[PDB]
Formats: structure tokens, C-alpha cells, sequence
């Protein structure tokens, strides 16, 4: 896992059917770090130190095996930094 | 934005899960929250149209399953004037 | 073997509904009822 | 050990009923599914008073046959629905068939 | 008065027919009428014990088959000191 | 004494029966009648626990026979800060 | 902290039984007391994420076989600011 | 403590039995003890509630087979304040 | 000498005998001879348990076929300290 | 307060559970945790007749599921001034 | 007196419960309480020979069916002076 | 040797105990509810 | 922080194991290790409710298969001052 | 495999369920660099070099195939550094 | 080293046949023996992590036909610091 | 309350 802060929210009209309803969040390890987009299997508010898991995982994290995303916010750390 | 997501429940636990849920998938205003009566409890929030799709999807498979459960999921992307003075500016 | 008062009670003639004036002529009256 | 035993010598499963098969008639401190010894504000059917005919008696009721239908959202849980909405859109729109039912105007699936 | 009558109907219909019919039957006052939730109306009436014996039968005879019905019919000859603070006074 | 019971009925009559039934059966105060919509109207009463205790019981037997009837009876020794804020210890 | 639990219930009797609960068994602050209409009350508490789930559980435990019973029992870890705006501040 | 409990007998050594069970069970009062005349003895405790109902439950299971025996084991949390002119203060 | 004995017999002829059989009998004081009403009279020792135990014994058989005969043959070994208000003091 | 309330479980964690249970739930002492032996420990609390009701019956609800469980909940309304020399009388 | 008492229970609650039943029916000193290992506790009381006999059938009764129960009641009417040294002279 | 062959109480004896219902959860949001692991208890016997 | 984790084992290793899983857990306090008798040894830490969630899960899940078994793993977020008594502050 | 060091603890009241009651710790390649978390299948105390696997692997080495982890400790390193 | 291989059995001879066997084995230092009750044993030894996996292994075989056998047989590589306190440092 | 009611007192799913 990675933790990495939620910067924003993401919005694609355009998504594939197989991402279901689920909300998806601009993520960073740092402000200034490379931007991440994951679903957030989680309700995590802007601003929030979060845990993200990878590849394969992230799929069951949100939805099924079947479910897309790579990314994933499997909880929001209880404090950092 | 001024399209119209609105999420019905069957009580007020699952509607808080909804307006948090919509209001954190994407950028929505949560405007108003109403008791219909019979334990009908409605969130609505306005926003650009592709924020509230994605708001009240993301709201109605949070709710479905907590509590009593949901009602409605409805998107309005043109709302007409006549009906903006039914619908609340602000929350309470 | 003793077993008993064997002092004849008054009192104790019986075990050791309501009576009223409104008992009196109950279904003659016709009037107003209450329950 | 007593002069007669010298001379001679020549249940529950569980404190507290099962949760189920119980529902207690006054909840929290009023409960009454564990069993608790000793002197604990219990009362036999021996001892009469407070409750019972004592407290349901005092105050005359007739009872009307009036029992109407709940017109509330869990009375309305299993409302007939009319057929839900489908989707026949083509092209990259998100349109996910399996979640909740997600409508735009006019009862459109969304 | 010191009596208390009671008359809980489903429906204010029901409840006018009763509070005219028990104030008609004898000398009670109408002290208050309760829209308690969920379509139950109490009309309450205090006066003496025999009047309030009389009238909670002559409203409870009227409501029974007019509109949904009665759901209670209770007369408490004398309410303790503090059921008095939960009980209206003059109708509203 | 601050042990709580709070009597949960159908209807203000089988509420009003039941306060009155546990004023006079034990030492309670009537603390408050919130009417709780959907038609549940919930007596409180706060006393000596064994008093509290005795006293729902009455109530609850006798409110039972009247109208809807009984939905809970509860009784709560000890009430934590917070709760109270939330039921009408105030006696209106 | 600004965690949630809310408690839906059929009934105040469960809602206060659960409050009392939820504030004894962790450090959350109860928020508010809500009547939705058709007799569902909501408790809301508000703390740490890990007060907010002990609390959570003890309440829906308390109050499942109080009364009418428990509707709902949700913990949210964060609650966004737009949520706020919905949510009682101090209970009444 | 202002409960009350009774235990009447048929002769004092039933009472004298009923009133020593009493007292060692639960913090209660002997607050008289009377010849009724008859033959009945009856033994008045005024303790709290709970007391009471341990000091009743006490009496009664103690003199039910001592001599003529148990007639009547009778608690009342509560007497009215009218009731309490009747009731003897201290025993003679 | 802690420990009650006592007699209750119908009639005073079968109570002096048992009074009489039971200070020969053991080492026990006679405290009292109380009328209770109805032609019972009870006649009350203190001593030691053993004592009285041989006391009540030797009584109860005195005084069985005496008169209208023996009602209660009780023994309390220990008597609660509130249950000496209502004996007999040993003038008596 | 002069009543006991004994819960004994098999363990510590289902008396360390009692304790919290029933000195949250009535206004009642913990005065000790004795380790019997056989993994068998008794928590001993003390107040009032029926805040120790309430809390025996809160502890043996909350143990209940606790561990091995609850052996016992007992209640000695009023205590021989002999056995509060094995009683203890502050935790350690 | 020096007769010895000897209740002896699985658990300390059925003890506490015999020790206080033995004291309460007879005049009895409580001389000690043991933690035998393997569950068991003793509760030993020291009086005349009578006293120790109703005391030791009252502490039976009393705990028989509390906790895991009575395992022994026992009374010796006079020791060894070499078992005294193997029994305690006062509680700890 | 004696006819007293008696109960053990002991953690060993006592691991079949009777026991009551296990506490279950129908608490709903992001809480880490796992149903499946070691039986987690709160107070008042909840599922933690 | 003042939440408190307790893991119950019927053995030594296992509740070392359970220690170890718990304080590796999260950032918690072992702050006693306890032979409660009967081969019970109970584990407890001290240390912020969410920590303590965190530990107390993850060592019962490392102790359940080892050596006899697991018997207890129970979280308390808020302890009542009564029952800090009886808990220890620093392991010996 | 990674040989990261512990650095400390971490606590997400909020997971999911399906992350069960496992141990998750902060980790580091040095002091100084990304901080990732894994799932610590063996007890790792903090300062301890540890073997961190991959993504699937990681699954099955928390426990179960399905388990929602990308990194795992599946070993303390005898002696390192 | 810092590593711990715990060895519990039923009995102390098997414990010493473990403790023998695994002081044997490898470079691995005694450091505890400890009676838990209910006749488990802990035999605790303290080594690299190598020489603790291989002598927990050669004490679980040894001590396991041994009388009443192995209960567990556990290592821990790393021992967190907190856990180092519940752990003899010395043999006794 | 017809004068003679009280004289004698004395469809689609969607």
C-alpha cells in the first residue's frame, strides 16, 4: 500500500460501464508528487491521509475481481503527519 | 452548475450516507435536505451536470444497502425555472 | 386430637358485588348511559 | 458431622436464557433473562401490589376495532412499481445495468 | 373538573364526531384535541366524574362507525398531580 | 433519582394511561411526553431505580390493554451526560 | 474528532437506549436526536474514528431489542464539509 | 423509604417469623405491627423499593408454613398521601 | 441468650402449661405472653439455640393435648435487631 | 449503600467487563476483583438495593459473552456486620 | 463456643452467600474464608454447638443453588487442640 | 485410594464450555467489520 | 490514551504471543500481565481507542491457534474510574 | 522482494473488512525514503530489516488468495546492515 | 539474540525434558520457567533466531511423550520491546 | 351523520 493525501475529486462522463457507480479521487504522496487517481472503495472528505492499494487487490478493494481500477482507498489513516 | 441530483431514502441515517457520499464523489452542493413526512428523508445537491451523474450514482449504491434503504436516485441536467422555486437555495 | 377453635365465630362463620344506590330499579331508568 | 450423620455412619445451562428464545417486558435495568440471586427485587405470584390488576384496573377502556393501514416509507417498502427503466445508449456514457436504479428525466435509466 | 375522558380516533372526521357527541352527552369541557402522528387524534374532556363518565360513552358510540373509527376510549377519574403538567388545558 | 423509564406507545391515550398508572403506582417524576411521529408517544419518568423499575412495570401492564398499546418499556439506571440533554428533563 | 455514528431506530426508547450506550462505551459527543416522521428517530454522535465504532457497536447492540428496534447503525470515518451543514450541532 | 410492604398472618408467632425474614433480607423498617383482631397479625415494613420487594419476597417464603400461616404478602411502592394517615409510624 | 422460642396455642391454659414445661425444661428466660386476638396467646422464651430447641420441644408437647392445643412451635436463633421493638421485654 | 453485588465469571476479561458494565450502569462501588482459583474471579460491587439490581443485571449481560462467562450474579441487600470482614473493601 | 461450621462451595459468590446466611440465622463468628486452589472456597464459623448447627443448615440452604454450588457443610463440635492450628482465628 | 475422582476447573476443562450466542454486527459504513477472524468483543459483548 | 485491550488465553504462550501481536500492532502499552488461576492468563493494554481496536484484533487472530486457544479479546474506549482500580498500571 | 526497514505503525479504523485483523507497518528501502505500508504476516518490531513481497504474492502471503494486500513482510532479514 | 521459543506442556517434568532438549540443541539461554496453573509450564529460552528455531523444535519432540505432553511449542523472531517486561529475565 | 345513519345508529395497482 501507499499512503498518499486526496486532493480533489475526478468526474469522466465517459467512463467504461464496468467502473459501476463509484467515486473516484485525485490522490498525491506529497503535495507536488505526481497526481494518482483511485476509487474510493472508503467515503474520504479532501484533505485526508489515505491508504492505497495496487494491483490486483484494488480490484476487490472496490466492486469484484471484475471491477477496473488499479488504485484504491482501502481506509483513511486514523492520524498523520 | 445548476443541475438537480436528488437521493430519497426511507429514513435520515441512509440520507446523511448519501449527501456524504455524493458530496464527496464530486464537486456538488448539497443544498438542501428535507423530512418529506413518513420517514421520507430527501438530499438534493446542484452542481455541473457531470458532477451531479457521478454524485448520485456514487450516493445511491452508498445507500442502498445502510438502513431501511433507497428510494429515489434522480438526475435533472436543464431543471425549468418553475420548479427552482420548489427547491431549496440552502440547508437547514 | 384438639383441632379447631371450637369457639363458634360470627366472623369466621364465613372464610375465617358491589352494592350501591345504583343497583336500586337499574332497568327501569331510560336515560343517559355511561361505560 | 451432625450426631445423626455419626450415628447414621454406624439448573440452567446459563446464568442468563437464551437471547432469543426471551424478550424481557421492561428492557435495560428492568431485565429479567439473567437470573440473579438473592434478595433482588423480584416478586413471587405469592406477593400481590404496584403491577398486575393493581395498576391495570384503576382506570376504566374500551379498546375500538379501528387497526388502518401505514402510510409511511417502510409500509410503502413493497409498493407495485411500474416496470423499471432500461437503457438502450451505445458509446462510452458510464452505463452500468447491475447498481442502484440511478433515472434522469422522464424515468430514463442513468 | 377533575375527570379525565378520552377519545383516540384515526382521523380528525372520527375526533369532531366524538368531541360534539361527549360535549353534547353531558356537562364536559373540550380542553384539548392532540394530532398525535400517523393519523391519531385524542380529544381530551374534563369535568366530573359521573359527566365524563357519561360523555367517553356517548362519544365512543358516535366515532366507532364514522370514518376509519375509535382506537381508545378512556376515562381517568382522578390523574395524578403530575400527569396534569402533560395535559392541555384549553383547546388549540 | 436520576434512573429513567421511558414507556413507548401507540397513541396519547395509552401514553396518558400509562404515566398515570406509573405516577401513582411509584416515586417518579413525569419528566416529559415527546411525541415521537409515526404515532409513538413515549412517556418519560425519572425516579429511584427500584422505583423506576416497579413503575414501568405497572405502566406497561396497564398501558397494554388500551388502545395500539405498549410498543417498549425501558429503564436506565444511570443516564450518561450527553443523554440527558436529549430528554426533556425539563418536566413540561 | 469528526467521525459519525448515527443510530436509526423505530422509536425514542431505542434512541435513548442507544445514545446512553454509545456515550458510556467510547468518547464520542452526542450531536443531536433527529425525529425523521413514522416513528424513526436517528442518534448522532460525534468523535475519533475508533470512539465512534466502539460507540457504534455497544448502541446497535443496546438497542436492537429495546422496543420497535434498531433501523440503522452507521459509522463515517470523515464527514465532508457540505455533510456539516445537515448535522446538528448540539443536541435539543 | 416510602414503599410499603405487608405480610399479614393468622397468629404473632406466623408475624414474628415473617418480620425477622423481613428485616435480616433487605434494609426495610419495621414500622408497626398489628392485632387486627381475628387472630390476624400484620406486619407493616416501609423501606425503598427494592428493599421492599427482597423484604416481602423474604417474609412470605419464611412464615408460609410457620404456625396458621401466611394470609396476605402485599407491596405498594407508593401509598397515597391520604393512605399514609393510616399507617402506623413506629411499632407498639 | 439470643435465640427466640415460641409457643402459640389456642387458649391461655395451654399457653401457661407450654410457658411452664419450657423454663423447666432448659435454660430459658420467660419474656412474654402476648393475647393476639381471636383466643391465640404466644408465649415467648430468649435463650441459647440449644437451650430453646430443648425448650420449644418440651413445651410443644406439654401443652399439645392441653386445652384447644398448640398452634406454632417456632425457634429464631438469631433475632434481627428490629424485631426487638415488637417483643416482649423480659419484665414481661 | 450496604447491598453486595457478586458477579463471578471464568477468566478476567469477562469480570473486568462486569465491573465496567455494572459501575456504568448504576451509581454503585466496585470494592474488589478476588482470584478464587480454577480461573474463577468474583467482582464485588456495593450500593444501594436497587442500584445493585441494576448493575448486577447490567454485568451479567455484558459478561455473559465475554470469555468462558458469568457462574454467577448474586445480591445481598443488606450484609451481616460479621461477613464484611471477608468482603473487600477497596479494589487493589 | 468450639464447634467449628464448614461450608465449602465452588466459587466465592455461593461462599459469600453462606457466610452471610450462616451469620444472619445464628449467633456465629465468621473465623475465616479459604481459597483452597481448583475453584473451591471455605467459609468457617466458630459458636456453641447449637448455634454452629443452624447456622451450618441455614448457610446450606442459602447457597445450594448460587454459583457452581455447595460442595461441603460440615460441623465438628469440638477439635483437636492440634486442628487449631490448622484453622484460622480470624478473617483476612 | 479413595472414591474422589472430581471436576477440574481449569481453562483446559472449561474450553468446551457452554457459552451464549456469539454477539454479531449489523453496523454498516468503513469500520474494519470483519465477521470471519477471532470473536473481537466490545463492550456489552458486541462484535468488534 | 485510556482505552483498554484485554486478551484472555488458557496458557502463557499464547498470551505472550497475543502480547507481541498487540503492542506490534499498533502503538499501544502492555501495561499487566495476569495468572488469573486455572492456567487463564490474560494479557492487557493500554493505549488510544483506535490503537487498541487496532491491537486487539490483530493478537487474537495470532493467538487463536496458538497452544490451547484464545479465550477472550474485548476492547473498552472509555474505562469507568471504578474498574481503573482494579487494573494494572506497569507488568511485573 | 524489497528488504525495507519498519519504521513504526499504522492504524485505519475505517478499512475495509476484507483487510481483516492484520497488522499494517510503516516501512521504508532508508530512513529518508517513500514510505510504503505492508502487511505484516510475521511479527516485525520497529528498526527491524524485513523482506516486503509483491503485489499477488502478497495476497496469499497475508493469509488468504483473495486478501486485499500489494505488499506484504513475509520475513525479518537475520542480520542486515 | 532477541528471538523467544516458548515451550508449555502439562507438568513440569516434561517442561524440564524441553528446557533440556532445547538448552542442547543450540546456542539458546534458559531464561524462565514458569508455573501458569492448571499445571501448565512455560519454559522460555532466548537466542538468535536460528538456534531458537532449532531448539524449539528438539524440545517439541522431546517433551512430547513425555507425561502429560506439549500444550504449545511457539518462536518469535523479533520481540517488541513492551513485551520484554512480561518475560523472566533469569532462570528461578 | 345522515339524519337517517344517525336515526338507525340509536381499481388499478398503478
Amino acid at each position: 500500500m501507499k499512503i498518499m493525501q486526496v486532493e480533489k475529486t475526478l468526474v469522466s462522463t465517459n467512463r467504461i460501464a464496468d467502473m459501476g457507480h463509484k467515486p473516484l479521487l485525485v490522490v498525491w504522496e506529497k503535495p507536488g508528487a505526481p497526481r494518482q487517481v483511485a476509487v474510493d472503495a472508503i467515503g474520504c472528505i479532501p484533505g485526508d491521509w489515505v491508504l492505497c492499494v495496487g494491483s490486483s487487490a484494488a480490484r476487490e478493494a472496490a466492486g469484484s475481481k471484475s471491477y477496473p481500477s488499479d488504485l484504491t482507498i482501502i481506509g483513511i489513516i486514523d492520524q498523520w503527519n | 452548475g445548476i443541475a438537480l441530483g436528488m437521493i430519497e431514502t426511507r429514513g435520515l441515517v441512509p440520507a446523511i450516507e448519501a449527501a456524504d457520499a455524493m458530496t464527496k464523489a464530486a464537486e456538488v452542493r448539497l443544498v438542501g435536505r428535507q423530512f418529506v413526512g413518513g420517514g421520507y428523508v430527501t438530499v438534493l445537491v446542484r452542481g455541473e451536470t457531470g458532477a451531479v451523474n457521478a454524485a448520485v450514482r456514487a450516493g445511491a449504491d452508498a445507500c442502498e444497502r445502510v438502513g431501511d434503504g433507497l428510494v429515489a436516485a434522480h438526475i435533472i441536467a436543464r431543471v425549468h425555472s418553475e420548479v427552482e422555486n420548489i427547491l431549496p437555495k440552502a440547508p437547514q | 386430637m384438639p383441632t379447631d377453635f371450637s369457639i363458634q365465630t360470627p366472623a369466621r362463620s364465613a372464610q375465617n358485588r358491589i352494592t350501591g344506590p345504583g343497583m336500586l330499579a337499574t332497568g327501569l331508568i331510560t336515560g343517559t348511559p355511561e361505560f | 458431622g451432625t450426631p445423626e450423620f455419626r450415628h447414621a455412619a454406624r439448573k440452567p445451562e446459563l446464568v442468563c436464557a437464551p437471547r432469543s428464545d426471551q424478550m424481557d417486558r421492561v428492557s435495560g435495568e428492568g431485565k429479567e433473562r439473567c437470573h440473579i440471586t438473592g434478595d433482588d427485587w423480584s416478586v413471587n405470584k405469592h406477593i400481590t401490589g404496584t403491577a398486575g390488576q393493581w395498576a391495570s384496573g384503576r382506570n376504566p377502556s374500551m379498546r375500538g376495532n379501528a387497526r388502518v393501514v401505514e402510510t409511511s416509507a417502510f409500509a410503502n417498502r413493497n409498493v407495485p412499481k411500474p416496470e423499471k427503466p432500461g437503457s438502450k445508449i451505445t458509446g462510452s456514457s458510464g452505463n452500468d445495468t447491475q447498481g442502484s436504479l440511478i433515472t434522469y428525466s422522464g424515468g430514463a435509466r442513468g
